[PDB]
RNA sequence: GAGGAGGGUGGUGAUGGCGUGCCUUUUGAAGAAUGAGCCUGCGAGUCAGGGACAUGUCGCAAGGUUAACCCGUGUGGGGUA
RNA sequence: AUGCCGUGGUGUAAAGCGUGGCAGUGAGACGGCGGGGGAUAAGCUCCGUACGUCGAAAGGGAAACAGCCCAGAUCGCCGGC
RNA sequence: CGCGGCACAUCCACCUUGUGGUGGGUGUGGGUAGGGGAGCGUCCCUCAUUCAGCGAAGCCACCGGGUGACCGGUGGUGGA
């Protein structure tokens, strides 16, 4: 549908290609939201990406 | 065009050394003894501007664990019960009801109480 | 503006505690708060708030078995060699008001005012107190229920 | 116009050896930090006149 | 009696004749304020609620803008040669509170 | 080798995660 | 100390391997799989060339495939 | 204001927490690495050249500009090599 | 398995590339993972790693503790998470 | 995260729409080596103006000011 991901560790220590796959999702700082549509390549950067955001189905 | 430099100089040499005023030793009287030590004086006043937000903090909840605590009440279940109730009062004003009315902070008591789940430790 | 209490607002009262079967951790616990007035809602760190504790029955203090025998007592005295050790069951028969005593001493924070708030501690050996010119109230232990 | 450390009238010898006095190493008595020594980087005669063109 | 007001994002223990400090609020001097509360005791009762709160709000009176005080800031790190100088004033604003 | 062991050891503690600085 | 450089030598790597991938647009003349010997094969619109090369004669998309067990690299025009 | 209480400047700071000088040089120094006993004074990217490259700006613009020198009390006017 | 090259969608301001002015650096250290030397010894040494941190990073935790864990200080606040 | 101050970049609307000013969003502002940009202070000359034996410079103390280098006020000493 429309997934809501939620940062929740920071970058810091983090690799390039998980910096770099916050950056494309629209996320900045710890506890900053964003809404994205729920087509295949959302769920491929959140794969990468999962340790350090918290996704949920929300409108 | 020959500059003696002595009236720029001073000008840096009697600001330093009024607000050395108190020091002990060599660091109120002597200007390189003196700008060593306005070094660190500054930067902990800046590391400490910070540090008493968290050290009011700290002696506000000693003062709230100390009044519940007179009144069979942790302060554990005592933050608890006054979100669980809607009651959102600052650690700051809380123990100041606790030290200057006792009797007001007694029924902030039976209101974080009352609201509380009634056990406590099973899950929700 | 905090409150921050001044000089003459701190009253002081005078608590006794018995130690029939009380362990020397409860005790040293209760009566290190019971000193300092972390029980009470004007505390302050840099202030000597706090009663009175008069420790009675310190002979009968609850120490385990495996504690009178194998938990050791040091003092240095500067000397080379000067080491020497004695154990707590050889403590708790000469001086037991010194045991009690101890385990207060190192529960207080390591400054300058915890010299001034352990001149408000007796300790004493016996069920009998010399200070019933004022009027001790009994503390019992209690846990606050969670 | 001043002098620099090579037109002050002496120093050209060093004024004591350089290793086992204690003292640091001067090598002339006329070098820039001495009192009485010579000016570094100082003025010296100079022409300012421009080339500004006819026109303007 | 007194009450617990919320103004710039902090709060503030008043009674009816105080002088509080608070943040800057665009107001000229002479102007009455308006200030949400968070608990309200008038003798023995305590109120309490949030439902019940929002209909109870301080009235205040501005006495003036004034400035805090001057902080001096040098920051320094060891062996370096770091140096940053900074200073500042916080703007204030004086309210009385003839309200509750 | 009491130290070099001793200093080695304390790397088993929760807040380090099972490493130090040498 | 046993003086054991008795061999302590290498020679330069020279850049072999494939240069062009599949799917890939190239030039005429662009050098796809430089190597030693025919370890890839040249198939329709690749020449081998003096030092076994394998560059193109026509521009185009390039493809790899079989040709009876030795492997070839070919050009779609 | 006679005194006390209230409030506010200035001086001292019982007591609590936090807190490993400065510079140079280093992978890393509070370092038991270097340098300074203290104060006041002096003490280090400057200048010459139609030099070289690159820019900011001003005049003139298919043209731009003179050098030596000459004439003027001057910073001005001539001077095409 | 990863990595690498190409291409088609989608996403993301301070990404990439060409050409000039001015640089500094070319003694690195530790930690995780893959290896050589060494006795599968070293706070040892030599390489790999769109790996991290320190260097140049303060703040919280590991008693203390450049390199470990959490987190990147624009300034104020006697506010919350 | 909340409330208030500052700076840089970018975007959207105005004013002689780039020499650029005013208002509103979102983003950004640890930092050595080093690069870039903008300022305070002492002295000297020139132009304009204005103080000074009814007390200039310099020095000392106090009370205030600015984001910083720093500045102003009043008084004491002093003599161009
Ligand atoms: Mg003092
Ligand atoms: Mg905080
Ligand atoms: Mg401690
Ligand atoms: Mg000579
Ligand atoms: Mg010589
Ligand atoms: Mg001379
Ligand atoms: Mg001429
Ligand atoms: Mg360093
Ligand atoms: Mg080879
Ligand atoms: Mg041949
Ligand atoms: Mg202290
Ligand atoms: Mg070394
Ligand atoms: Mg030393
Ligand atoms: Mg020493
Ligand atoms: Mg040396
Ligand atoms: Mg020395
Ligand atoms: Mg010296
Ligand atoms: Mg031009
Ligand atoms: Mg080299
Ligand atoms: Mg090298
Ligand atoms: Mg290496
Ligand atoms: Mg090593
Ligand atoms: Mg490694
Ligand atoms: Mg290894
Ligand atoms: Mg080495
Ligand atoms: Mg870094
Ligand atoms: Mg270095
Ligand atoms: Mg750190
Ligand atoms: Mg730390
Ligand atoms: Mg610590
Ligand atoms: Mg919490
Ligand atoms: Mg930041
Ligand atoms: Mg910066
Ligand atoms: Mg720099
Ligand atoms: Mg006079
Ligand atoms: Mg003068
Ligand atoms: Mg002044
Ligand atoms: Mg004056
Ligand atoms: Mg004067």
């Amino acid at each position: 549908s429309q997934l809501k991901i939620t940062q929740v560790r920071s970058t810091i220590g983090a690799r390039w290609k998980q910096r770099e796959s916050l950056r494309t999702l629209g996320l900045r700082r710890i506890r900053h939201s964003v809404i994205r549509e729920d087509n295949a390549a959302t769920r491929g950067l959140i794969a990468v990406v999962r340790h350090l955001v918290e996704v949920e189905p929300a409108q | 065009a020959r500059v003696k430099r002595a009236v720029n100089a001073h000008k840096k040499r009697r600001s330093i050394l009024k607000a050395s005023r108190g020091y002990r030793g060599q660091r109120s009287r002597l200007y390189r003894k003196a700008k060593e030590q306005q070094l660190h004086s500054l930067n902990y006043a800046y590391r400490d501007r910070r540090a008493r937000k968290g050290e009011f903090r700290k002696l506000w909840i000693a003062r709230i664990n100390a009044a519940a605590r007179l009144n069979d009440i942790t302060y554990n279940r005592l933050i608890q019960g006054l979100k669980a109730a809607g009651v959102e009062v600052d650690r700051k004003n809380l123990a100041d009801i606790a030290i200057s009315d006792p009797a007001a902070f007694t029924a902030l008591v039976d209101v974080a109480r009352a609201a509380l789940p009634e056990d406590v430790n099973a899950p929700s | 503006p905090t409150y921050a209490p001044k000089a003459g607002d701190t009253t002081r009262s005078w608590y006794v505690i018995d130690a029939t079967d009380v362990v020397l951790g409860r005790l040293a616990v209760a009566a290190a708060n019971l000193l300092r007035g972390k029980h009470k809602p004007t505390f302050a760190p840099n202030v000597d708030g706090g009663d009175f504790v008069i420790v009675i029955n310190a002979d009968k203090v609850a120490i385990s078995g495996d504690k009178l025998q194998h938990k050791m007592v040091y003092r240095h005295s500067g000397y080379p060699g000067g080491l020497h050790k004695r154990t707590i069951g050889e403590l708790m028969q000469r001086h037991p008001d010194r045991v009690v005593e101890k385990a207060i001493l190192g529960m207080l924070p390591k400054n300058r005012l915890s010299r001034q708030i352990q001149r408000k501690l007796r300790v004493y050996a016996g069920p009998e107190h010399p200070h019933s010119a004022q009027q001790p109230v009994p503390y019992e232990l209690k846990q606050v229920a969670q | 116009s001043t002098k620099t450390r090579g037109e002050v009238s002496g120093g050209g010898r060093k004024p004591y050896r350089q290793k086992g006095t204690g003292r640091a190493r001067q090598g002339s008595t006329r070098a820039p930090q001495f009192t009485g020594g010579g000016v570094v980087h100082g003025p010296k005669p100079r022409d300012y006149s421009q080339r500004t063109p006819k026109k303007m | 009696t007194y009450a617990i007001v919320k103004t710039g994002g902090k709060q503030y223990k008043v009674a009816v004749g105080d002088v509080v400090k608070v943040e800057k609020l665009e107001s000229e001097q002479g102007e009455k304020v308006s200030l949400p509360v968070a608990l309200v005791v008038d003798g023995a009762t305590v109120t309490t609620d949030a439902k019940a709160l929002a209909k109870v709000a301080v009235t205040g009176e501005v006495l003036g803008h004034t400035k805090g005080p001057k902080i001096r800031i040098h920051k320094f790190k060891n062996k370096t040669g770091y140096h940053k100088r900074q200073g500042h004033r916080q703007q204030l604003t004086v309210l009385k509170v003839t309200g509750i | 080798a009491k130290r070099g062991r001793k200093k080695r050891d304390r790397k088993y503690s929760k807040a380090n995660h099972g490493k130090r600085p040498n | 100390g046993a003086s054991s450089s008795r061999n302590g030598r290498d020679s330069a790597a020279q850049r072999l391997g494939v240069k062009r991938y599949g799917g890939q647009v190239v030039k005429a003349g662009e050098i796809l799989v430089r190597q030693r010997g025919t370890k890839f094969h040249p198939g329709v619109n690749v020449g081998r060339g003096g030092d076994d090369t394998l560059f193109a004669k026509t521009a185009g998309a390039v493809e790899f495939g079989i040709k009876r067990g030795r492997k070839t690299v070919s050009i779609v025009g």
